[PDB]
């Protein structure tokens, strides 16, 4: 859920179809990114 | 920033905000053609936005320009956000007047116990989440090295210092990274990375700027 990770902005869509913060963030939750962006 | 308030318009003259569709990251200007921000928010095109205040409304007082060179330290490691320092030259010089000034490199490092200025446009919340459109600040203190470390086992290398409250709620988040940590008119730190936002006992961990004086002295000497 919560983890060391950089504080950068760079959104990131999520196999579970949520778009986090940045990659970071998104491996911290064992969510794979979808895709670079958020989800549309 | 979480736990912030809203700046003073005029109050923070050299921050600026790295744009590669949307704002990404922070920055601060140091001289009419360079931008100092973090190594991580590297990317190949960045167009630098200043005199801003409002993010999402055109006020008339902004500047936006392209960068020309992008410079990211020798020895940045990724893995380990370690030398997590980059510098931006401009394409053109910025213009200087009331809403775009420069800060100042710091002749030596701060002490512990410092209190110092933070800012940026990142999250507000430290479980949800909420982008302002205002820029936000936050004044915050530098922890003692011990403290730093004890925060943060095995992670602290000797460019990294930890700003904030171990309590927890009051700190940057995602969006401030590369932002300014200004203590008595000086750039002491650059937002770097932290366990979450705001989390009891884990301070945000930011770039040692008093460490890379000579680098950016000599860089842009040579450039
Ligand atoms: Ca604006």
């Amino acid at each position: 859920k919560v983890c060391a990770c950089p504080k950068i902005l760079k959104p990131v869509c999520g196999s579970d179809g949520r778009t986090y913060a940045n990659s970071c963030i998104a491996r911290c939750n064992g969510v794979s990114i979808k895709s670079e962006g958020s989800c549309p | 920033i979480v736990g912030g308030y809203t700046c003073a318009a005029n109050s923070i003259p050299y921050q600026v905000s790295l744009n590669s569709g949307s704002h990404f990251c922070g920055g601060s200007l140091i001289n009419s053609q360079w931008v100092v921000s973090a190594a991580h928010c590297y990317k190949s095109r960045i167009q630098v936005r200043l005199g801003e205040h409002n993010i999402d409304v055109l006020e008339g007082n902004e500047q936006f320009i392209n960068a020309a060179k992008i410079i990211t330290h020798p020895n940045f490691n990724g893995n380990t956000l370690d030398n997590d320092i980059m510098l931006i030259k401009l394409s053109s010089p910025a213009t200087l007047x009331s809403r775009v000034a420069t800060v100042s490199l710091p002749r030596s490092c701060a002490a512990a116990g410092t209190e110092c200025l933070i800012s940026g446009w990142g999250n507000t919340k430290s479980s949800g989440s909420s982008y302002p459109s205002l820029l936000q600040c936050l004044k915050a203190p530098v922890l003692s090295d011990s403290s730093c470390k004890s925060s943060y086992p095995g992670q602290i290398t000797g460019n990294m210092i930890c700003v904030g409250f171990l309590e927890g709620g009051k700190d940057s988040c995602q969006g401030d990274s590369g932002g300014p940590v200004v203590c008595n008119g000086q750039l002491q730190g650059i937002v770097s990375w932290g366990y979450g936002c705001a989390q009891k006992n884990k301070p945000g961990v930011y770039t040692k700027v008093c460490n890379y004086v000579n680098w950016i002295q000599q860089t842009i000497a040579a450039n």
